[PDB]
C-alpha cells in the first residue's frame, strides 16, 4: 500500500468482493459505533435490533458497514439507524501485525477489534492484509448462523 | 489477450443526494474503475506475473 | 348534539408458514410428498432422494430423525383440509432449506435471540425439545389469534 | 404389404463438471492454474492467495490437502486437449465454492442423501477415500458411457 501505487488498496467497513452478502437494514445503535468492528444484539424492539459495539462475555453479529448519505460525521452516532453486514466479505479492523494462517478462525476482543486467530468456531480469514494509517485492516468472511449464544 | 474486471456499488438515496447537491456520487466511483484498470496495465508491463506467464 | 368517535385496529404480524423477510432465502421446488399429510409451518424429513430422475421424497418429522426444512404458504399448491391449509400425499411441495419463517410453537416462554431451536416428534418447536437442530432464532414472538408463532432462522443441511 | 417402425433415444443426464442445479451457487474466478493441469471434475487446492493482489493460485489436489472447490465446465476458457477438456497452466479457472456440480467418482455403489464426502489423493470422490471434506452428498448418480459422476452439495470454506 501507500506510495508506489496510483490507488490505496481499501478503506475499512466496506466489502470486498460482490459474492453472496446480505446487509439488515433495520438497526438502531446504543452507543457510538465506528466502521469495522463486530456488534452484539442487545434486543429486539417492535422488530428492529438495538446493536452495540461488542464487549465481553458477548456473541458477535456482524460488521458495521459504511454508507455516505447516513452517517456524515465518518462514524455511526447514537440513536442513528445503521447497516450491519449479517453475511459476505468485508475489510474488518485489527490489532495484529502478521497474516495468520489461512481460512484460519479469528478471535475477536476489545471494540470488536481482531486481536489474535487460532479459534474454535466462528468467521474465517481469507485472503487479504492492508496497511493502514497506523496499522492493518484484515478481511473477514462473515458467514450467518455461525456463532450460536451459550445457554445461561 | 487476457479480461480485466471491477464493480461498485450505489443505493438510491445516494443517487438523489447526488443529483440535488449539485455533486454526484457515480461519475467519482466510476473514474476509480478506469484508474484501477489503468493500474493494473501498468502493473503487467513493466512487472510480470509469474503464475499468469 | 352528539359527539363523534373515531377507532384503530392494528393488524397481525404474521401467519403460520409464512417467509418473514426479504433476506437470502432458498425453497427446493422438487420434492413430493411420500406418505401422509404436512402441515404447512411444521418441519419435514428426507426419506429417500433418487438417483435418475431426481425428486425428493419428503415425509413428516417422527422419532429420532434429522429435520430437513419447513414447508412454506402458498394459495394455489396447497389444499385446505382441518380448517387449515396443508399439503396431501402426492403432488409438489415447496420446502425452504434458507431463510427466515414463521413456525408453529407449543412453548409458552419467549426465547433469547440466538441459542439453537429445538422440536419435538411432531416437528412443531417446543422450548424442551427432543430433536436437536442447528437452526437458530430470529427474535419474532406473536400470536395469531388462539395459534402461537415464533421466527426461525435456517440454513442448507 | 409392410409394417412401418418408430424408435426412440434417450439423451443422457449430467456432463462431468457440470452445473446441476440453478440453487444459490458461487463461482470465483480469478484464481490461476500454478502448476500442471486441472480437469473438469476435480477438486483443487490453494497454494497461495496474494495479500495486496487478490489472486488465488490453484493447482491439483495432492496427498494431506485441503480441497477447496470444483473446476467449472465452460466452452471460452477451457482448452481441449487428450479428446477431453481440460484447463492449461497459467489460465484463469471458474472454482465453484457453493452449490451442487457433477463430479467424478471411482466408487461403484450408490452413496447415502445426507453424508460426508470423501476424496482421494487423485481429487476424484472414491467412497472410501483419504483425504475428509466438508462438503454432503445430493442424491444424483448416473453415468455417462463409460464415466461415472455423482452429485455433491459444496459448503463455502
Amino acid at each position: 500500500a501507500y506510495e508506489n501505487l496510483m490507488l490505496r488498496p481499501a478503506c475499512p467497513g466496506n466489502l470486498s468482493d460482490t459474492s453472496t452478502y446480505n446487509i439488515d437494514g433495520a438497526c438502531v445503535a446504543q452507543g457510538d459505533i465506528e466502521f469495522g468492528s463486530a456488534v452484539q444484539v442487545v434486543g429486539i424492539v417492535d422488530g428492529v435490533k438495538v446493536v452495540t459495539a461488542l464487549s465481553d462475555g458477548g456473541t458477535p453479529y456482524g460488521i458495521a458497514f459504511r454508507s455516505q448519505y447516513e452517517h456524515l460525521s465518518g462514524k455511526i452516532l447514537d440513536g442513528e439507524v445503521c447497516n450491519v453486514v449479517s453475511h459476505g466479505r468485508v475489510w474488518a479492523l485489527t490489532s495484529l501485525d502478521e497474516a495468520p494462517s489461512l481460512f484460519s478462525k479469528l478471535q475477536f476482543g476489545s471494540g470488536g477489534v481482531v486481536t489474535g486467530g487460532s479459534g474454535y468456531a466462528g468467521w474465517t480469514f481469507a485472503g487479504g492484509f492492508v496497511k493502514h494509517e497506523d496499522g492493518y485492516i484484515i478481511e473477514v468472511r462473515v458467514k450467518q448462523n455461525a456463532f450460536i449464544v451459550p445457554p445461561p | 489477450v487476457f479480461r480485466l474486471g471491477n464493480a461498485y456499488l450505489i443505493s438510491i438515496d445516494e443517487i438523489k443526494a447526488g443529483q440535488a447537491t449539485g455533486r454526484p456520487l457515480s461519475t467519482r466511483k466510476a473514474s476509480a474503475c478506469q484508474l484501477a484498470h489503468d493500474q493494473l496495465v501498468n502493473r503487467l508491463v513493466f512487472k510480470g506475473s509469474a503464475p499468469h506467464k | 348534539a352528539q359527539i363523534n368517535a373515531s377507532y384503530q385496529r392494528d393488524m397481525a404480524i404474521a401467519l403460520p408458514g409464512m417467509v418473514a423477510d426479504t433476506s437470502k432465502y432458498n425453497i427446493d421446488g422438487a420434492c413430493v410428498v411420500n406418505e401422509g399429510d404436512v402441515l404447512v409451518g411444521a418441519a419435514v424429513q428426507v426419506v429417500q432422494a433418487q438417483a435418475v430422475d431426481g425428486h425428493k421424497l419428503v415425509k413428516a418429522l417422527t422419532t429420532g430423525t434429522t429435520p430437513y426444512g419447513v414447508a412454506i404458504r402458498s394459495h394455489w399448491q396447497t389444499v385446505n383440509a382441518q380448517n387449515q391449509m396443508i399439503y396431501e400425499d402426492g403432488g409438489a411441495i415447496n420446502v425452504m432449506t434458507s431463510g427466515r419463517v414463521w413456525m408453529l410453537s407449543k412453548s409458552t416462554e419467549a426465547p433469547t435471540f440466538g441459542s439453537a431451536v429445538k422440536l419435538d416428534v411432531d416437528g412443531q418447536e417446543k422450548s424442551d425439545g427432543t430433536i436437536e437442530t442447528t437452526w437458530t432464532y430470529a427474535g419474532g414472538w406473536t400470536k395469531y389469534k388462539d395459534i402461537q408463532l415464533v421466527e426461525v432462522q435456517l440454513h442448507q443441511l
